[PDB]
């Protein structure tokens, strides 16, 4: 009763059906470093200026 | 001071939009006004100094400063206009220009109150100073005493730039007010010994400092006269007014790093006094009278007490009063017989009285004749030298037979004796040199009516 598969079939990604669970950590990670802290909050102009010296703005 | 910024700029379009004939009229009008204008810099308080803005400030040590830098930018002009009389119109503004742009260069140097922007315009003033000498000096010299001039300033100039940035890292500021409270004593290391040093030798070589004065014989001779004038009266005294300022920050250190140069200065002063005594230039002797001059306003200034520094002020007004009028007046005599030996021209009395009074003035304000204000700063220095050592007065009163003994014999030699047959050519002295003359000495003489107003910020 085999039928052949026809052009094409072989080559089709399937899903299966399985009881083994999925990895969770299958690259063995370490955890991650922390990100820096982000900065935040409104751009208010720079006090007195650039202060460059003697430079007042 | 944008009262007296913006108006000495304006003398800039003033110059360049002017009547081709009325250069020499419309510039020393309104220089004169704007000296006028200057006198309202004496509002000085006893306890706080005048400060304008966070830019700006004056005390009663850069006031009379600043009255005399604007009172010699007329007097400059009216000593140019005769030797520049030939040049072609475009050049003579552009001289009128660098005599403008050193006038603005040097108001706002003494009343900076941050030291970096002390600097800057500090530095800025050789640029013009060093086209005046170079593009209207006279003789083949000039280009040396250029070189000389330009890279002695700036050999001692940049350890300041890198001193200075170096105290506002640590200090957080150099503005002048703060560091008078935030100054924190200087402990003995070798890292402050070239600290101190990098922060005093570039106003040590514009005093100049004996052993490095080499370039002021050369700059202050070659020059014209109005950059003599300029060269002698104020940009010798950046370095008295520097110096003033900044050992503020280098106590007390300065207890012991003084003693080179006060030895170098008493002695020095000595030397160069004797100098003078065998000079056969006359522009080259009132050169080294100078050097000498101002040996006692760098003694003065590192012995740090209230009545040196009352002293060394007046010294360095009266100074600019006097040496100016010197070079003035053999200016007046080398454009007559275009010569500066001093034994060429005898017996000029005879043939000049009324400019011989000049240099008698002259000569008496130059060795201190009391109650000149030339002894009255000579005198205070000498009173807290004696109380710095009793030994010192050794030197001082040597150094005052001396001076006695230049000054006269350049009278002597010139004005005195039997003419020079030969020079035929000495006629009248003029209206314009009689004025240039009575503008020096007058206002030297009436300072003595009120000394204060010249005794700086320790009165
Ligand atoms: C031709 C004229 C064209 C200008 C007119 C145009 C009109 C339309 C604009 C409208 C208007 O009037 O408002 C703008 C402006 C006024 O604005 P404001 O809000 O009403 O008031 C501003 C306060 O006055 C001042 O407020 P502030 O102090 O908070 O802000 C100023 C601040 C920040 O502002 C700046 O940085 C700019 C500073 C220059 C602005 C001045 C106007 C520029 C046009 C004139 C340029 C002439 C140059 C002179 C050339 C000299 C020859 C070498 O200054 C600084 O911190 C820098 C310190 C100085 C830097 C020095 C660097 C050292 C090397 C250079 C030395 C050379 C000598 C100085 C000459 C070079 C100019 C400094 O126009 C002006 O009237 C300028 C007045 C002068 C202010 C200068 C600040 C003090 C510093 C003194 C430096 C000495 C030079 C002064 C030159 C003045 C000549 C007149
Ligand atoms: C750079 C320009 C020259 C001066 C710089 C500083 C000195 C360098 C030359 C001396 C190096 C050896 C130091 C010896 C020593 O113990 O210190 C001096 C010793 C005293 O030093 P000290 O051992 O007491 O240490 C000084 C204190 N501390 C270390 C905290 C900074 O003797 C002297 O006092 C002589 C001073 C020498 C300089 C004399 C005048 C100038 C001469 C150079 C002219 C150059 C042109
Ligand atoms: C910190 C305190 C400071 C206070 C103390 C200051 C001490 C005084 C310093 C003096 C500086 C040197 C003298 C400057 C005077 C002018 C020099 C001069 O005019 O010499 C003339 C000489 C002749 O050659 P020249 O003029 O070229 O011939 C005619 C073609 N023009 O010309 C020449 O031969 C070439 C001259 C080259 C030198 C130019 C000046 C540079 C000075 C900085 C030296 C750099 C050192 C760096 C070395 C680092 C590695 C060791
Ligand atoms: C010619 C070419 C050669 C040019 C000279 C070469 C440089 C000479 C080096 C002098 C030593 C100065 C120095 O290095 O001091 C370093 C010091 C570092 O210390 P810091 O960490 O900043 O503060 C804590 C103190 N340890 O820093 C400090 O603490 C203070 C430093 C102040 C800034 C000093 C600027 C350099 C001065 C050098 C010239 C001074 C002498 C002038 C001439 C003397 C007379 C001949
Ligand atoms: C001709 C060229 C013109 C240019 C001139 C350039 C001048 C640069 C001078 C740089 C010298 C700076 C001094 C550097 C040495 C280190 C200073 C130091 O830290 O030593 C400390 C110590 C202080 O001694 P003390 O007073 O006892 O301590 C307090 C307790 N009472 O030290 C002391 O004992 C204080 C005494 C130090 C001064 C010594 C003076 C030597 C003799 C006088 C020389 C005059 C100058 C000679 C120049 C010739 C150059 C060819």
């Amino acid at each position: 009763g085999w039928v052949r598969p026809d052009l094409g079939d072989l080559s089709k990604v399937t899903k299966v059906k399985t009881d083994r669970p999925l990895p969770e950590n299958p690259y063995h990670s370490r955890a991650r470093p922390e990100p820096n802290p982000e900065v935040e909050g409104d751009l208010k102009p720079a006090r007195h200026g650039s202060r460059l010296f003697f430079w007042t703005m | 001071m944008l009262k007296y910024i913006i108006p000495t700029i304006m003398l800039m379009p003033l110059t360049w939009l002017s009547k081709n004939n009325m250069i020499w009229v419309n510039s020393t009008a309104h220089s004169l006004l704007i000296s006028f204008t200057s006198l309202l810099l004496m509002n000085q308080f006893g306890d706080n100094s005048l400060n304008f803005s966070l830019l700006f400030f004056s005390d009663s040590l850069s006031t009379p400063l600043l009255i005399l830098t604007m009172w010699l930018l007329p007097l400059m002009l009216m000593a140019s206009q005769h030797h520049l009389s030939k040049e072609n119109l475009t050049r003579k503004k552009l001289f009128i220009t660098m005599l403008i742009s050193l006038q603005l260069f040097l108001i706002m140097t003494f009343t900076a109150m941050e030291l970096i922007l002390f600097y800057i315009l500090f530095e800025a003033t050789l640029v013009p100073t060093l086209i005046i000498i170079t593009r209207w000096g006279n003789q083949t010299e000039r280009l040396n005493a250029g070189l000389y001039f330009l890279f002695y300033t700036l050999a001692g100039s940049l350890p300041l730039l890198v001193a200075l940035i170096y105290i506002q890292n640590t200090v957080g500021s150099l503005n002048f007010l703060m560091l008078q409270y935030w100054v924190q004593p200087v402990h003995n290391s070798w890292s402050n010994v070239f600290m101190w040093l990098a922060c005093m030798m570039a106003f040590m070589v514009k005093m100049p400092l004996y052993g490095l004065h080499l370039w002021l014989p050369k700059a202050h001779v070659e020059a014209p006269i109005a950059g003599s004038m300029v060269l002698a009266a104020v940009l010798l005294k950046l370095g008295g007014y520097g110096m003033l300022r900044i050992t503020l920050i280098l106590n007390p250190m300065t207890d012991f790093m003084a003693y080179p140069f006060i030895m170098l200065s008493l002695w020095g002063m000595i030397m160069t006094s004797s100098i003078c005594l065998r000079q056969t230039d006359l522009k080259s002797l009132i050169a080294y009278s100078s050097v000498s001059h101002m040996a006692l306003v760098i003694v003065a200034i590192l012995i740090q007490t209230p009545w040196s520094y009352m002293g060394a002020t007046a010294l360095m007004i009266a100074h600019g009063l006097t040496s100016s009028m010197l070079f003035c007046l053999a200016n007046s005599n080398y454009e007559r017989i275009h010569s500066r030996t001093m034994i060429l021209a005898r017996g000029l009395q005879t043939l000049l009285p009324l400019m011989a009074t000049w240099w008698l003035l002259a000569s008496l304000t130059n060795l201190a004749l009391p109650p000149t204000i030339n002894l009255i700063g000579e005198l205070f220095v000498v009173m807290s030298t004696f109380s710095w050592s009793n030994i010192t007065i050794i030197l001082m009163g040597v150094n005052m037979v001396i001076t006695a003994l230049y000054s006269l014999y350049m009278l002597i030699m010139t004005q005195r004796g039997k003419y020079t047959y030969h020079i035929n050519n000495i006629s009248p002295s003029f209206t314009r040199e009689n004025a240039l003359m009575s503008l020096h000495i007058l206002p030297l003489l009436l300072l003595t009516l009120n000394p204060k107003i010249i005794l700086g910020p320790l009165y």
